[PDB]
RNA sequence: GCUCGCCGGAAGACCAAGGGUUCCUGUCCAACGUUAAUCGGGGCAGGGUGAGUCGACCCCUAAGGCGAGGCCGAAAGGCGUAGUCGAUGGGAAACAGGUUAAUAUUCCUGUACUUGGUGUUACUGCGAAGGGGGGACGGAGAAGGCUAUGUUGGCCGGGCGACGGUUGUCCCGGUUUAAGCGUGUAGGCUGGUUUUCCAGGCAAAUCCGGAAAAUCAAGGCUGAGGCGUGAUGACGAGGCACUACGGUGCUGAAGCAACAAAUGCCCUGCUUCCAGGAAAAGCCUCUAAGCAUCAGGUAACAUCAAAUCGUACCCCAAACCGACACAGGUGGUCAGGUAGAGAAUACCAAGGCGCUUGAGAGAACUCGGGUGAAGGAACUAGGCAAAAUGGUGCCGUAACUUCGGGAGAAGGCACGCUGAUAUGUAGGUGAGGUCCCUCGCGGAUGGAGCUGAAAUCAGUCGAAGAUACCAGCUGGCUGCAACUGUUUAUUAAAAACACAGCACUGUGCAAACACGAAAGUGGACGUAUACGGUGUGACGCCUGCCCGGUGCCGGAAGGUUAAU
RNA sequence: AGGACCGAACCGACUAAUGUUGAAAAAUUAGCGGAUGACUUGUGGCUGGGGGUGAAAGGCCAAUCAAACCGGGAGAUAGCU
């Protein structure tokens, strides 16, 4: 059965990728929030 | 030629086809074509604001001259073809100064015949006239609203107008309509009507015959629940409401004509 | 020209291999440890320079590191560019 | 290691995506592995990915995204112009052989190709952000010509058989060779050529478009394959010498032809249809400003450059998505033999596997199957399930019908093998030879050889010849929906939704309508033979009466009636 | 020619049995429907929550849907247990 995870790199970086993130002020915002709660990893980028 | 398809199968039993054996079986004039993709009726909020509208087949669009306004330049019917992006048929005309147009193909106009444009030119079909040099019973299509800005009315396959009366810078034309309007007499207009007018015996025949030309289903309001649709709902085929659109609006006799801007060019409203 | 402090870095350690023996007897064949951004150029040059020989052609490669686990710690070691450099002739190197 | 079994349009092979060292080697067996484990996709260590030509990057654009200014919006922001990004598409070029424990179109050998920069020499109007051409495009069908590939023969090497026979019309194996270069063939397209003129291609043009003349007819473009060369090479059955017995080292025969033949190629063709079938660059050409015995262009030759990143490995799966070494899911490519219409099916090849608990026993009962006396739906809500039918050719086929259908209606007959017709026929292919020859990849003739249906007659075996696998049950009456479709992912597939058709109604274009505080955008680069909304739902015959109620449309005298 | 017919790939899901602490949070087996089209599929893109999208089942919108998920108002309120 297809399963709903169907990985892209592609698709990964662009939807929810550092510079993604960037691009708006909520994006950044998710950034902010993660910086704050000091996650080692802020975006699927890396 | 209006031609019955045979019932060799359900989904041929009732097609009738409109096949003209004059339109072009080549390939169109590629300096005159442009590529037109598709909608989904969907805007620039990627927003289905018409509904019913998908798939089809590809067009390339066609650059019809509406304008016509290479005036006092003979020009010849090269060929008629099919245009999928409307009704009539296009005619490439060829200018005696070695330019190519489309034009919408009137009634009557072949690949040989001669057509020009401007206030000068001979009252016979394809050519365009402002319409103050027009006379007054005249059938005509192609017709300007503003002029220079191009032919905005009797456009499709069959349709035409009449110059019903001229008084001074205005005319008053009868559209298909049945409205009779004014316009500046000097807004122009092609002599005769367009062609094609067999367009509206062609029968379909099946479901995918619509599918090709880009109609999705309707789905019927009275079909829908009631979060849908005002017809929504009912234990079994109810409705006992007034017909109205999918946005609550009666759907049945009510005008929504609002323009205070134009009201002053229309003598009368179709009825 | 290249200039001779960016040579004197380029090139890190001889790599040692049964491959990069075989290499070095059947196709006249060093196989050097170069610096990650060292070019095909660089190496060309800095193998001519430093080891006084002369090259025919350089091959090069990325090595990824290895993902290893230390005492339950999960590390990952460097990748390393690998440069294989054809010796002209009988260079000896 | 030897047998046995299984897959073989896959359970083989090669990839993309995704994963990321799982790859190879050595070592270890705690944990992991549904058992044991000496083994492992486990632990630990070391090794392993080599490119001008593959791919990415790159140049070019699609949908779409972002977007200087701009327009719009309490703010945040929205939209969008110029631009700039964005492949799933367009754009230069490498093949064969060999080699590693593990990479190879990347290394090596041999033999190539492409683009760009210089320099040199000769020739010479170069020059774009512009013009034109090209790139550049659908579905279906048909028929040639081909090749991959296969088969048989010939050739060469080897064999003469564990049990009757097997020196033969006998058995086994091999019989392979690329890109490139040269040649221009089946086929496809189009008349060339020269001169002059011109309201067109924003300017210009020698280009494109148009017009008028003359002249000549083959001229050009495109194109599979074949053929030659590449290749006096490489590869090669096998033999010989070692072996650290796993593997190496050394040498090397034949290497032809016929026939069959793709879904691949000619073919982005051709024919045909209507639903009418990207863009931009590269590329080719044209000129403008400009430059001028200079730059620059073209050609030849020489030389130099072609970076950077990916490259292991799995990839219908134990490595990806499914918590699992999970009967699930996952796009592309390749396509052997016999039988067969076939990529169905059966058995096999190459190749790969036996599915990580076994050993016994041979109770009930459950599961999956096989067979069944007599009966044959009596079972049951219901023939649910099972049983059955099942191929090809031919004969034959009802009501009814929208004249297509219904129809594979129904029902029936023939079917293997052998011989003869005919030591293999009809048909297909076609050598040599002969003749002509705008002389060749030519034509005609010719038929060797090869391949080869189908049928008739005669005979013959079995209970049974479509013998397996594979493979319609059929008919009668009737409800509903015209039909093909669509639907409740995971208890409903239907009579529900849709549907062509019909009708009503709105809508004159800055359309109605919809998304949107707006700007905009969709409707539509459409224009009433159009578009939106609503109901009905092929077709046939039709569709009655009621405007009191509610709603809509029209009217506007009078009554009432807001802010002011 | 065909939303033509029979039938693999491919797409689907009518019937039955199995399974129901499954091999599997919807499958397997045997049958079944479509199979040039209103077909199917790869890659990428767009539509966002009273919002989308819907050949319309209140279907679907990441095993979640008569108003997704996440965080917050938040220790909502709970004459109830
Ligand atoms: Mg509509
Ligand atoms: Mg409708
Ligand atoms: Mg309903
Ligand atoms: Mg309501
Ligand atoms: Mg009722
Ligand atoms: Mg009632
Ligand atoms: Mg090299
Ligand atoms: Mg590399
Ligand atoms: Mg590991
Ligand atoms: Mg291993
Ligand atoms: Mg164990
Ligand atoms: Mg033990
Ligand atoms: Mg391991
Ligand atoms: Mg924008
Ligand atoms: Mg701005
Ligand atoms: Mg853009
Ligand atoms: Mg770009
Ligand atoms: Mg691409
Ligand atoms: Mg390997
Ligand atoms: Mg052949
Ligand atoms: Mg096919
Ligand atoms: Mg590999
Ligand atoms: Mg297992
Ligand atoms: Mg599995
Ligand atoms: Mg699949
Ligand atoms: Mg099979
Ligand atoms: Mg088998
Ligand atoms: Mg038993
Ligand atoms: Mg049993
Ligand atoms: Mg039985
Ligand atoms: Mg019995
Ligand atoms: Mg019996
Ligand atoms: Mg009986
Ligand atoms: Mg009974
Ligand atoms: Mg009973
Ligand atoms: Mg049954
Ligand atoms: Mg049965
Ligand atoms: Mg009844
Ligand atoms: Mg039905
Ligand atoms: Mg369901
Ligand atoms: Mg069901
Ligand atoms: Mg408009
Ligand atoms: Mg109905
Ligand atoms: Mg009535
Ligand atoms: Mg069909
Ligand atoms: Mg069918
Ligand atoms: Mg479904
Ligand atoms: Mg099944
Ligand atoms: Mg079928
Ligand atoms: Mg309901
Ligand atoms: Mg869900
Ligand atoms: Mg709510
Ligand atoms: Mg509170
Ligand atoms: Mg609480």
């Amino acid at each position: 059965m297809k399963r709903t995870f169907q990985p892209s790199v592609l698709k990964r970086n662009r939807s929810h990728g550092f510079r993604a993130r960037m691009a708006t002020k909520n994006g950044r915002q998710v950034l902010a929030r993660r910086r704050a709660k000091g996650r080692a990893r802020l975006t699927v980028s890396k | 030629a209006v031609v019955k398809c045979k019932p060799t199968s359900p989904g041929r039993r009732h097609v009738v086809k409109v096949v003209n054996p004059e339109l072009h079986k080549g390939k169109p004039f590629a300096p005159l074509l442009e590529k037109n993709s598709k909608s989904g009726g969907r805007n620039n909020n990627g927003r289905i604001t018409t509904r019913h509208i998908g798939g089809g087949h590809k067009q390339a669009y066609r650059i019809v001259d509406f304008k016509r306004n290479k005036d006092g330049i003979p020009a010849v019917v090269e060929r008629l073809e099919y245009d999928p992006n409307r009704s009539a048929n296009i005619a490439l005309v060829l200018y005696k100064d070695g330019e190519r147009r489309y034009i919408l193909a009137p009634k009557g106009l072949k690949a040989g015949d001669q057509i020009q444009s401007g206030v000068d030119a001979a009252i016979k079909p394809g050519n365009t006239l402002p319409m103050r040099n027009i006379p007054v019973g005249s059938t005509v299509h192609n017709v300007e609203m503003k002029p220079g800005k191009g032919g905005q009315l009797a456009r499709s396959a069959g349709t035409y107008v009449q110059i019903v009366a001229r008084d001074g810078a205005y005319v008053t034309l009868r559209l298909r309509s049945g409205e009779m309007r004014k316009v500046e007499a000097d807004c122009r207009a092609t002599l005769g009507e367009v062609g094609n007018a067999e367009h509206m015996l062609r029968v379909l025949g099946k479901a995918g015959a619509a599918r090709w030309r880009g109609v999705r289903p309707t789905v019927r309001g009275t079909a829908m629940n009631p979060v849908d649709h005002p017809h929504g709902g009912g234990e079994g085929r109810n409705f006992g409401k007034h017909p109205v659109t999918p946005w609550g609006v009666q759907t049945k006799g009510k005008k929504t004509r609002s323009n205070k801007r134009t009201d002053k060019f229309i003598v009368r409203r179709r009825s | 020209m290249i200039r001779e402090e960016r040579l004197l870095k380029v090139l890190r350690a001889p790599h040692v291999s049964e491959k990069a023996s075989t290499a070095m007897e059947k196709s006249n064949t060093i196989v050097l440890k170069v610096a990650k951004d060292a070019t095909k150029a660089e190496i060309k040059a800095a193998v001519q320079k430093l080891f006084e020989v002369e090259v025919e052609v350089v091959n090069t490669l990325v090595v990824k590191g290895k993902v290893k686990r230390h005492g339950q710690r999960i590390g990952r070691r460097s990748d390393w560019k690998k440069a294989y450099v054809t010796l002209k002739e009988g260079q000896n190197l």
